C-alpha cells in the first residue's frame, strides 16, 4: 500500500510458484486464518497476485514487512542468488556473551544506516537459530532499492556469515564491516567460498555434511583399487556444491601459465567422485579438487610449490 | 556328447591348423602395391587350395 | 586327457 | 605383452578381450555378448590397456577388440599406446576396433578417418557401432561373436589368418 | 558434370583418404571491398547459431523486395496461426570472386530491433560452387541469432519456396579443437578475450563442465612451444597443441581431459560451441572463421 | 606442500 | 568313438603343446609401433 512498497509485494508475490502460496504466505503473518478463506490461492496467478495485494491494501503493508515477505521467498528459494561465505574472526578473549537479537539487530541497523543512511534492513530469526537478514542497498542520494536486495544469512554465533553475492558494490566492504561490528567480532573476511546451494554452504563451512562368471575384468585389481580411493577422499553423502569452483592457476608449464579453470556442474562434488570410476580422471583425484569441502573453499586461487 | 565331441574334432583340426600355421610361419625367416598383390595371389590360392579341400 | 569337459564335467564338483 | 597362442584353447571357450577406457561401457557390451545363448563358451574378458597386469592362467586370448570411443581421445591414446603391446602375430586376424560414439558425429573428438587410419596402419577389421543403446549393442554383440567363432576357429572352415583376407 | 560430378565428389569425400587438412593459420582478411563498416560490425559480436544450408533453387540477387515481402507476410501470419524482413546483400562475405554474395535476413521490429538477422553466406566455398548448376545459389552456411521459434519458422519458409534445407550445422569436438588451434596461432594483437575451451566429460549421472580458460597471450607462447612448420598447421601440431592443454590439466586436476569433448572454444578470433550455438566473432577474421565455417557446412551437405 | 605435482 | 577320436584329438593336443613350446621357444612377442 505504498510506492516501492504495493507493486514490491507484486513482484515477489509473482516470483512465488503457485504450489507453496500458502506455506510462505502463511509465515508472514499479515495474512491471518480469516484472511486465506478470502482469496481463492487455487484459481489464477494474476487473480491472487491482486487480490492479496488487496488484502495488504487494507493491511497498509510497510515496506518493513514486505522486505520479511522477500525473505520467507528466498528461505525456501535459497539456491538461486549465488552466496558468498563471510568469516568473523575475534582475537584472543571470551566469546560473545551477548548476542542479543534485540541488540544485534540494533547493532547492525545503527552502523549501517550510519553510512548507507536510507536501507531498509529487514531481519528474521529463524528457527534453525541464524538471523536472515536482508538488506536493500541505497545511498543517501537515492531511495533504498528493493530491486536487488543483499540477503544475509548470519548464524547467530558463528563466525560464518553467508551473503547473496547480489553487485558486489562499496557495500560489500560495509556489508562486512557492519557484520562484524554488529556481532562483537573484529576481523570480516571473505571465505571465498561462493555456492548457489546455502543449505550445502552451510554443510561446507560447519563441517556438517558427514556428521556375471563369464565377464572376467582383467583390471579387476586396478578398479577395486580406484574404487577404493574414490571411498577415503569421498566419504559418503557428499553435498551438492554446483558451484563454479574456480582454479585460478599460475604454474609454469611442466614464466607461468595463467589458467582460469571452472568446474561447472548441477552436482560437483558428486561429479568428481564418479570421474575416476568412470575412466575419465586417475585413481589419487588431485587433493585440489578432492579438498573442495575439506579445505571449505572452491573458489582457489593456487600458485607453484 | 558325440555331437559335442564332433564339435571337439571339428574345433582342433582348425586350431591346429592355425597353430601348424603360425609355427610355419616362424619356421621361416617390399612393394606396398604389389605387397596386396602376393597376398591376393594366395587367398585366391589357398582359396582354391581349401575350397577343394572343403569339397573333397 | 583333455582336462577340458571330459574331466571337468566328469568331475563335475 | 599378450601373444594369441601363449596359451592352449578349451573346448568351446572363445575368449575375447575388451578394449576400451571407459568401462561401463564395455561392461554393457560383454552383457549383451552374453545375452545370446550362443553355441560357444563366452568367457569374456575386459581391459583398460593393454600390459594386462601379468596375471598367468589367462586362458587363449582369442580376440582383442579395441573399442576406441570416438568421443573421448582419450580412448585413441589409450588404444595407440596399449596398440604398443601387441604381438604382431595377434594383429593379423585377432584384432578389431570398435568405434563407439561413431554416427553421432556431434561428440567426436576423433574424426573417423583418424580410427579408420589407425585401422587400416594396423591391419585389422574395423567395426562401427554405437555401444550406448542396446538396438545397436544387441547387433553388434552378435558381430563380435560371430567374428569371435571365426578368430577361436570354431567354425571349420575359417582361420582369423582367413578372417582378415574377408575384411580387407 | 552436372550431377555426376557431385556424385564423384561424394565418392571422394566419404572415401576418407588422407584427411588431416594442414590449414594456412587465417590470415588477416583486409575487409574486401564495401563491407557495410556498421553492418559487417553489427554482424561480429553475435553469437550466430550455424546451420547447414543447401542450395537455394531459383534464387537471384536483384528480387530481393519481392522475397522480403513475401516473407514478411509469412512470418506475421505464423502469428495468426509489427515485424519488418529486409533481404540485405553483405556485398563482400566471399573469399572468391565467383562466390555468391552473402545476403542477410533481419526481422527488424517500430524500431530497428533486429530480432533474428539471419545471414546466408559462401565464402572460400568453391568445392560446392564447381559442383552445383547455375540455378542454385549455393549458400552452405545459414546463421541464425534470433529466437529458435523464428528460425524454425523462416527456415520453412525457405524449404517452401526455395527448395533449401536447414540441417543444424553441430562442430564436432575434433572440428572444434581444430578451430580453437588456428584461433591461437593468428597474428593478432590486443586480445579481446580470454582463451577458453569449455569440456564437458562423459558421466552418466552428473554433467561436469570444464572451462580451461587460458590468458590468451599465455596460450600463443605455448602454441609456438608446438608450432614448428610456419604458414600451415598441420593435425598433428593441432594434438600437440590440444596434449598440452591435456598435459597441463591431468597434470594439475589429475583428470585426463582428452577424455573429455570440447563443447565451446572462446578465443579472441571467434567464440565456438557444438551444439550450433557456435560463431561469435570478435574479430575482423570473419572472412577466414567463415571460410572454416563454410568448409565444414560443405562437409554436411555433400 | 601445496601439491603441484 | 570317443575312445578312437580322443586318441588323434590328444593327439593333436600333444602337437600343439609341442608347436607351442615351440612357439613359447622363439618368443619374440614382436611389437609394432607406428609404420
Amino acid at each position: 500500500m505504498d510506492e516501492t512498497v504495493a507493486e514490491f509485494i507484486k513482484r515477489t508475490i509473482l516470483k512465488i510458484p503457485m504450489n507453496e502460496l500458502t506455506t510462505i504466505l502463511k509465515a508472514w503473518d499479515f495474512l491471518s486464518e480469516n484472511q486465506l478463506q478470502t482469496v481463492n490461492f487455487r484459481q489464477r496467478k494474476e487473480s491472487v497476485v491482486q487480490h492479496l495485494i488487496h488484502l495488504c491494501e487494507e493491511k497498509r503493508a510497510s515496506i518493513s514487512d514486505a522486505a520479511l515477505l522477500d525473505i520467507i521467498y528466498m528461505q525456501f528459494h535459497q539456491h538461486q542468488k549465488v552466496w558468498e561465505v563471510f568469516q568473523m574472526s575475534k582475537g584472543p578473549g571470551e566469546d560473545v556473551d551477548l548476542f542479543d537479537m534485540k541488540q544485534f539487530k540494533n547493532s547492525f541497523k545503527k552502523i549501517l544506516q550510519r553510512a548507507l543512511k536510507n536501507v531498509t534492513v529487514s531481519f528474521r530469526e529463524t528457527e534453525e537459530n541464524a538471523v536472515w537478514i536482508r538488506i536493500a542497498w541505497g545511498t543517501q542520494y537515492t531511495k533504498p532499492n528493493q530491486y536487488k536486495p543483499t540477503y544475509v544469512v548470519y548464524y547467530s554465533q558463528t563466525p560464518y556469515a553467508f551473503t547473496s553475492s547480489s553487485m558486489l558494490r562499496r557495500n560489500t566492504p560495509l556489508l562486512g564491516q557492519a557484520l562484524t561490528i554488529a556481532s562483537k567480532h573484529h576481523q570480516i573476511v571473505k571465505m571465498d567460498l561462493r555456492s548457489r546451494y546455502l543449505d550445502s554452504l552451510k554443510a561446507i563451512v560447519f563441517k556438517q555434511y558427514n556428521q556375471d562368471s563369464r565377464i572376467i575384468h582383467e583390471n579387476i585389481v586396478e578398479k577395486e583399487r580406484v574404487q577404493r580411493i574414490t571411498q577415503e577422499t569421498f566419504g559418503d553423502y557428499p553435498q551438492p556444491q554446483l558451484e563454479f569452483a574456480q582454479y585460478k592457476l599460475e604454474t609454469k608449464f611442466k614464466e607461468p601459465l595463467r589458467c582460469l579453470i571452472k568446474f561447472s556442474s548441477p552436482h560437483l562434488l558428486e561429479a568428481l567422485k564418479s570421474l575416476a570410476p568412470a575412466g575419465i580422471a586417475d585413481a589419487p583425484l588431485s587433493p585440489l579438487l578432492t579438498c573442495i569441502p575439506n579445505k571449505r573453499m572452491n573458489y582457489f586461487k593456487i600458485r607453484d610449490k | 556328447r558325440m555331437t559335442l565331441l564332433l564339435r571337439l574334432r571339428a574345433q582342433t583340426k582348425q586350431q591346429l591348423l592355425e597353430y601348424k600355421s603360425m609355427v610355419d610361419a616362424s619356421e621361416e625367416k617390399k612393394q606396398i602395391e604389389a605387397k596386396i598383390e602376393d597376398l591376393e595371389n594366395e587367398i585366391e590360392e589357398v582359396k582354391v587350395a581349401f575350397e577343394i579341400k572343403k569339397l573333397a | 586327457k583333455s582336462f577340458s569337459t571330459l574331466f571337468l564335467e566328469t568331475v563335475k564338483r | 605383452v599378450l601373444r594369441p597362442l601363449d596359451k592352449l584353447p578349451g573346448l568351446n571357450t572363445a575368449t575375447i578381450l575388451l578394449v576400451g577406457t571407459e568401462d561401463a561401457l564395455l561392461q554393457q557390451l560383454a552383457d549383451s555378448m552374453l545375452k545370446e545363448d550362443c553355441a560357444s563358451e563366452l568367457k569374456v574378458h575386459l581391459a583398460k590397456s593393454l600390459p594386462l597386469p601379468s596375471s598367468v592362467n589367462r586362458p587363449r586370448i582369442d580376440l582383442i577388440v579395441f573399442v576406441v570411443n570416438l568421443h573421448s581421445k582419450y580412448s585413441l591414446q589409450n588404444t595407440e599406446e596399449s596398440l604398443r603391446h601387441v604381438d604382431a602375430s595377434f594383429f593379423l586376424g585377432k584384432v578389431c576396433f570398435l568405434a563407439t560414439g561413431a554416427g553421432r558425429e556431434s561428440h567426436c573428438s576423433i574424426h573417423r578417418h583418424t580410427v579408420v587410419k589407425l585401422a587400416h596402419t594396423y591391419q585389422s577389421p574395423l567395426l562401427y557401432c554405437d555401444l550406448e543403446v542396446e538396438g545397436f549393442r544387441a547387433t553388434m554383440a552378435q558381430r563380435l561373436v560371430r567374428v569371435l567363432q571365426i578368430c577361436a576357429g570354431h567354425v571349420p572352415g575359417v582361420s582369423a589368418l582367413n578372417l582378415l583376407s574377408l575384411l580387407r | 558434370t552436372p550431377l555426376q560430378k557431385r556424385l564423384e565428389s561424394v565418392r571422394k569425400q566419404s572415401s576418407f583418404i588422407l584427411t588431416p587438412p594442414r590449414r594456412k593459420i587465417p590470415q588477416c582478411s583486409q575487409l574486401q571491398e564495401d563491407v557495410d563498416p556498421q553492418k559487417v560490425a553489427f554482424l561480429l559480436h553475435k553469437q550466430w547459431t550455424l546451420y547447414s544450408l543447401t542450395p537455394l533453387y531459383k534464387f537471384s540477387y536483384s528480387n530481393l523486395k519481392e522475397y522480403s515481402r513475401l516473407l514478411n507476410a509469412f512470418i506475421v501470419a505464423e502469428k495468426q496461426k509489427n515485424i519488418k524482413v529486409i533481404f540485405s546483400t553483405l556485398l563482400g562475405m566471399k573469399g572468391t570472386q565467383r562466390d555468391p554474395e552473402a545476403f542477410l535476413v533481419q526481422i527488424v521490429s517500430r524500431e530497428g530491433k533486429v530480432l533474428w538477422t539471419g545471414w546466408f553466406c559462401c565464402v572460400f566455398g568453391d568445392s560446392l560452387l564447381e559442383t552445383v548448376s547455375e540455378d542454385f545459389t549455393c549458400l552452405p552456411l545459414f546463421l541464425a541469432n534470433g529466437a529458435e521459434s523464428n528460425t524454425a519458422i523462416i527456415g520453412t519458409w525457405f524449404q517452401k519456396t526455395f527448395d533449401c534445407y536447414f540441417s543444424p550445422l553441430a562442430i564436432n569436438a575434433f572440428n572444434l579443437s581444430w578451430m580453437a588451434a588456428m584461433w591461437t596461432a593468428c597474428k593478432m594483437d590486443h586480445y579481446v578475450a580470454t582463451t577458453e575451451f569449455l569440456w564437458s566429460v562423459p558421466c552418466s549421472p552428473q554433467s561436469l563442465d570444464i572451462s580451461f580458460a587460458i590468458h590468451p597471450e599465455d596460450a600463443k607462447a605455448l602454441w609456438d612451444s608446438v608450432h614448428k612448420t610456419p604458414g600451415e598447421v598441420t593435425q598433428e601440431e593441432v594434438d600437440l597443441f590440444m596434449d598440452c592443454l591435456y598435459s597441463h590439466f591431468h597434470r594439475h586436476f589429475k583428470i585426463h581431459l582428452s577424455a573429455t569433448r570440447l563443447v565451446r572454444v572462446s578465443t579472441s578470433v571467434a567464440s565456438a560451441h557444438t551444439d550450433g550455438k557456435i560463431k561469435i566473432l570478435c574479430h575482423k577474421y570473419l572472412i577466414g572463421v567463415l571460410a572454416y565455417l563454410t568448409e565444414l557446412a560443405i562437409f554436411q551437405i555433400e | 606442500e601445496f601439491i603441484i605435482d | 568313438t570317443e575312445e578312437e577320436l580322443i586318441r588323434e584329438c590328444e593327439e593333436m593336443w600333444k602337437d600343439m603343446e609341442e608347436c607351442q613350446n615351440k612357439l613359447s621357444l622363439i618368443g619374440t612377442e614382436t611389437l609394432t609401433d607406428s609404420n
